[PDB]
């Protein structure tokens, strides 16, 4: 699994809930 | 970044912007791990002295005056003692602050990968504020961002004819010729990611090196699930 680096709460949470969500196509 | 779109503010919270102290001049970008450290490019972090250098976090439009943003100095520096400026073999770095960096709905750490997943073929994200063209004036205001795909190394290889790519290497490109996205000259040591079904994103490498930008040629990412170990001991050890 994943190492864990910040014990301190939840890694990886963007406010967005769309947050990276730019489409790329197939080609 | 080439082929992107400007970034909501705040969309990538643990973007980090690493700069010249004496005159605020981005020059790489950066990822948070946690509130003391942030994983960057050895090839940025090289040379570099600690009261030299900025870590800006919670930074969006850099030409703005903001509330949110946090200028950190730096404590110490550490560049993979395997770092081959030839090569561009074990390209990575963890900063470490001077103060514990303040987290909240616009500024956060970033997952880490799992070191057993290749992530070939997945969608992933790469942001920063390098240049939109390759060649082009350093730096954009604003944050930007685009999506790629993860290719298999065999392949990057295969495309980089004169270039060897190595196994701590990750490459990642548009599927339409490798001329229309890619990241660039600025946006090195910042992050190239990969979100769950639940809108988590993991760090999965760091812009790193390439031929051109969005030039024919994948961009190429140093994988951090191959340096994840060494990540992990840096950053607990100091
Ligand atoms: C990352 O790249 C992978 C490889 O893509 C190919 O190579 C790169 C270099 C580039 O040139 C791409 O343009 C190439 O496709 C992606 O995997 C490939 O995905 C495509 C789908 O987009 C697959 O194809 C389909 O193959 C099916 C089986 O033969 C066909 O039924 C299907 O045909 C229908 O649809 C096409 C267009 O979609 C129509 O034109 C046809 O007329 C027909 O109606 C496609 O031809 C291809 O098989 C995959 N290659 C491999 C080796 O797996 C990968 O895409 C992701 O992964 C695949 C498996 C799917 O889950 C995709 O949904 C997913 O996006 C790219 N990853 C990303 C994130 O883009
Ligand atoms: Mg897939
Ligand atoms: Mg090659
Ligand atoms: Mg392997």
């Amino acid at each position: 699994q994943p190492p864990v680096w910040y014990p301190g709460g939840q890694c990886g949470v963007s406010q967005y809930s769309d947050a990276g969500d730019m489409e790329l196509p197939p080609g | 970044i080439v082929g992107g779109i400007e970034a909501r503010p705040y969309e990538f919270p643990w973007q980090v912007s690493v700069r010249r102290k004496s005159s605020d001049s981005h020059f790489c970008g950066g990822s948070i791990i946690n509130d003391r450290w942030v994983v960057c490019a050895a090839h940025c972090m090289q040379g570099e002295a600690p009261a030299l250098v900025s870590l800006v976090v919670g930074e969006h439009d850099s030409s703005a005056a903001s509330t949110v943003r946090q200028t950190h100095d730096v404590d110490s520096i550490f560049v993979n003692e395997n770092y081959d400026p030839a090569t561009l073999e074990n390209d990575v770095s963890v900063i470490k602050t001077a103060v514990a960096i303040t987290f909240d709905i616009n500024v956060g750490p970033i997952c880490a990968p799992d070191p057993a997943n290749d992530y070939v073929y997945r969608k992933s994200q790469c942001s920063g504020w390098g240049t939109i063209n390759s060649g082009g004036v350093c730096c954009p205001a604003v944050l930007r961002y685009v999506t790629l795909n993860i290719t298999t190394n065999a392949f990057c290889d295969a495309v980089y004819t004169s270039d060897t790519i190595y196994d701590d290497m990750i490459c990642a490109t548009d599927n339409t010729g490798m001329t229309d996205r890619d990241s660039c000259q600025g946006d090195s040591g910042g992050p190239l990611s990969v979100k769950d079904g639940s809108g988590i994103f993991s760090l999965v490498g760091i812009v790193s090196w390439g031929i051109g930008c969005a030039s024919g040629y994948p961009g190429v990412y140093s994988r951090v699930g191959f340096h994840a170990g060494w990540i992990t001991d840096t950053i607990t050890n100091n």
